[PDB]
């Protein structure tokens, strides 16, 4: 009866985002064992909830399934790639397999590029470390790609900042999450010289909260890295910002001695002076 | 100080016996759901285990035709080899295949010029190298590229003096190296690019002071090592680390004693194998990069490893492939 | 720099009370936030359980680090935090909150108060302020003699056990975590 109450799980998957389109995150309900005529896929608010009692059946199904479909043992339906591989990216965003099967759907016309930055995010809400998930959602990017960027980039630049941002608190020092974040200002926003300075301005309370974080700080250095290399009025500040950047790393090595992350950003600001 | 402290009771002495038998029992017991969480890196998860008992002259002890077999399935027309039967191929598992025939002197069961064939068409025209058809640049494909190559004896096949060119662009102020050029330094990331510039001959391009200075920088009070500033110490780390330091010649300046009890400390008294860290769970991944880590150290009871390619030193002088490190 | 748990205990002879507590559980995963409170207020229990009267301590854990504070009388604070968290900012917090809570509530409401007894509504404020310690009042009436550099300090919390006293046993057997809870911890008794 397993061959029922799991293809039952991927419907409700499924069903949940369609009244549901603002679901901010997934988890995992501790139920050593089910209850009557319940779906395990609970949901309040805008959380998404799994109980882990069918998470060892619904897996090996969707898992096995894909497999099938890429060794040409099994058909499936378009509506079905879409409904199997989101399941079962939702329980391990790192099965590259799965993410390409999305790319050549998408490719092909199938599939919105849009809701694979939509399930990408879901998956960082409970994987933020996944590489998988961040190699992905580099070539969702890159495809919605075929002087200062249009008002459409600018929108998804702004989105891909919030979702890196959120998956570097989620884990400490987050390098996956801060390295697609400067890969983001690289590719989309072409180091543009507006967007570094409000990232420069918008980071500054975060980094000061997490001072134990070296990708944080570093992703501060690419931003007065790229500044020097852009200035090749508001270019004229790029001693001012380096000077406003060492008293910041002194105001807080003297508020929190013994952060080796406070030090190594400092030393490399000392570095960035001396080489104008 | 973000660190561990080592406990009295924590294990002070090389338990190989214990080892063995964890890697050789592992998967024994049939968990389907542990099976496919981690399919993905199947390939890669077989050379873990293969040479950490290679290391430990205990390689016999596992199933030698049925993973020759597996590795002939995972082949694909494009020439690539995937992690697992069914999924896409990719260049770390292509690697990891390539490491693994080589470890069994079975190289043959796959098609090698399909292989080469599949890795130079992932290299691009800034001599970077993308892990699949996708086209993700990371100096991990530089290093699994010249890596694989090397161990078929066609590095010839790629433009070489190109691929010096992009991996030289991607090492930082601080020395270290990135995955792409702009990116935060990882020691992980800088053995894959030491590791390269080995094999290209290139370790001059290095400064062994300087980027010496920053590996030795990861080692904490508690004598373990991590992989980049204010990070706890974990044993997978211990060879990205001791590995690099071997390879641009600076492993003197580590605090041997010091670190070879923290690893010794991730031992599992019980069931065996090693853990990132003392009592955590343990996993083939961090059981080869703890012993791998021992035998850079010097432990006499485990054969000399290759810093380059994770492998014993017996079984890349069989194969010639043996780069020239830093004197 | 984050402040998870701020609960002001009271050590009885035959028991260990909660008074009044305040947590500050939204960092984490949306359905482990029950269980994770509740492990922080059997945890902020237990260090006072193996504290002695008029003495400081800081257990740590990875990633995790608790602050007692127990008067030469028998009342207690204890509050929860990370690593980056300065330990003298989580001390000044506990010294200002147990003079306010001596003010408002009585002596004799200590040894048998219980949270739905107690009042005191300005825990939750103060958590909430103290989160950002550049965002605290400089009381240096209060620091400028807390320190004597015998706080003791613990590696773990299997320091203040005893030597065949085991955490297993006090997790399961506890009447503070759910039965969800201690199945929670079953689950990271496999070393997560
Ligand atoms: C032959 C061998 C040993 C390896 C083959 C070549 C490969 C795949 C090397 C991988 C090593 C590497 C580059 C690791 C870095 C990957 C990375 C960015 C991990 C995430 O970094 P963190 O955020 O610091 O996470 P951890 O602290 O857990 O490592």
């Amino acid at each position: 009866e397993v061959a029922v109450l799991v293809q039952r799980v991927v419907k409700d998957i499924t069903n949940a985002f369609r009244r549901n389109p603002h679901i901010d995150e997934i988890g995992l309900i501790p139920c050593p064992e089910a209850r009557y005529n319940r779906s395990p896929i609970v949901l309040v608010e805008n959380k998404l909830g799994v109980e882990s009692w069918c998470v060892k059946f619904l897996l090996p199904y969707v898992h096995n399934k894909l497999l099938l479909y890429r060794t040409r043992k099994q058909w499936l339906n378009r509506d079905e790639l879409i409904d199997v591989t989101c399941t079962l990216l939702l329980l391990n965003p790192d099965f590259t397999t799965a993410w390409n099967v999305r790319k050549e759907l998408i490719l092909s016309g199938t599939l919105n590029p849009i809701k694979d930055l939509h399930l990408g995010k879901l998956a960082l809400t409970k994987f933020p470390k996944s590489p998988e998930t961040w190699i992905h959602r580099r070539w969702v990017l890159q495809q919605l790609i075929q002087t200062i960027p249009t008002e459409r980039a600018q929108r998804l630049i702004q989105e891909e900042m919030e979702v890196c941002g959120e998956a570097a608190g989620r884990y400490p020092s987050n390098y996956n999450a801060w390295s697609h974040r400067i890969w983001v200002l690289q590719h989309l926003a072409k180091l543009d010289v507006k967007i570094l300075l409000d990232e420069l301005s918008s980071t500054k309370h975060w980094a000061s909260m997490h001072v134990s974080d070296h990708s944080g700080f570093h992703y501060r250095q690419f931003l007065l890295k790229s500044l020097i290399s852009q200035t090749v009025e508001p270019r004229i500040n790029l001693p001012h910002l380096l000077e406003e950047e060492v008293e910041f790393s002194t105001d807080l090595i003297d508020s929190y001695p013994g952060h080796e992350t406070l030090w190594c950003h400092r030393r490399h600001i000392f570095y960035l002076q001396h080489h104008l | 100080q973000k660190d561990v402290i080592i406990k009295s009771d924590a294990p002070d002495t090389l338990l190989l016996e214990k080892h063995a038998d964890y890697i050789a029992s592992y998967g024994s017991k049939k968990d389907d759901y542990e099976y496919c969480m981690s399919e993905y890196l199947r390939m890669s998860g077989i050379y873990w285990g293969l040479t950490v008992m290679d290391l430990m002259g205990q390689l016999h002890r596992m199933n030698r035709e049925e993973i020759l077999a597996f590795i002939k399935s995972c082949q694909h027309e494009c020439g690539g080899i995937s992690a697992s039967i069914g999924h896409d191929p990719h260049l770390l598992y292509t690697l990891s295949a390539v490491q693994i025939l080589t470890l069994y002197d079975s190289i043959n069961v796959i098609d090698v010029n399909k292989v080469v064939e599949y890795v130079k068409g992932l290299q691009k025209e800034d001599g970077s190298f993308a892990g699949d058809i996708w086209g993700e640049i990371d100096t991990r494909f530089s290093f699994c590229a010249v890596a694989t190559l090397a161990l078929l004896g066609k590095l010839d096949a790629i433009n070489v003096e190109k691929a010096i060119e992009f991996v030289l662009s991607c090492m930082n102020f601080d020395g270290g190296f990135g995955c792409r050029p702009g990116s935060e330094s990882h020691a992980g990331q800088i053995y894959c690019c030491t590791g390269f510039l080995a094999i290209t001959s290139q370790l001059h391009q290095v400064n062994s002071d300087l980027l010496g200075w920053w590996l030795c920088e990861r080692q904490l009070p508690s004598g373990g090592l991590n992989g980049r500033p204010e990070k706890l110490p974990d044993v997978c780390y211990s060879w990205w680390v001791l590995a690099s330091l071997k390879i641009i010649g600076r492993l003197h300046w580590i605090d041997r004693e010091k670190l070879r009890n923290f690893i010794l400390a991730c031992q599992d008294e019980e069931t065996g194998g090693f853990a990132d860290r003392p009592g955590d769970m343990v996993d083939p991944f961090h059981t080869l990069f703890g012993i791998a880590g021992l035998s850079l150290l010097g432990e006499e009871q485990i054969k000399p490893v290759n810093p380059v390619f994770c492998m014993p030193e017996e079984v890349l002088q069989r194969v010639n492939v043996q780069p020239e490190l830093v004197s | 720099m984050k402040l998870y748990s701020l609960s002001v205990l009271y050590k009885g002879e035959a028991k260990v009370v909660l008074l009044k507590a305040a947590y500050d559980v939204s960092s984490f995963s949306f359905f482990q936030r029950s269980s994770v409170q509740e492990f922080m207020t059997f945890t902020s229990q237990l260090i006072v359980e193996r504290s002695s009267k008029g003495t400081r301590a800081s257990v740590k854990e990875q990633d995790y680090l608790c602050h007692v504070y127990v008067r030469n009388d028998s009342l207690a604070g204890v509050v929860i935090a990370d690593n980056e968290y300065p330990s003298r900012v989580a001390f000044t917090l506990l010294e200002k909150v147990l003079d306010e809570f001596s003010k408002q509530v009585d002596r004799i409401d200590w040894p048998v108060g219980s949270p739905a007894t107690i009042h005191y509504p300005a825990l939750d404020g103060h958590l909430s302020r103290y989160q950002n310690p550049r965002e605290a009042d400089p009381m240096t009436k209060v620091q400028a003699e807390l320190d004597e550099t015998k706080i003791i300090l613990h590696n773990t919390m299997e320091s203040l056990l005893e030597r065949g006293e085991k955490l297993d046993d006090l997790v399961s057997k506890s009447e503070v975590l759910g039965t969800q809870s201690k199945a929670f911890y079953k689950t990271a008794r496999k070393q997560n």
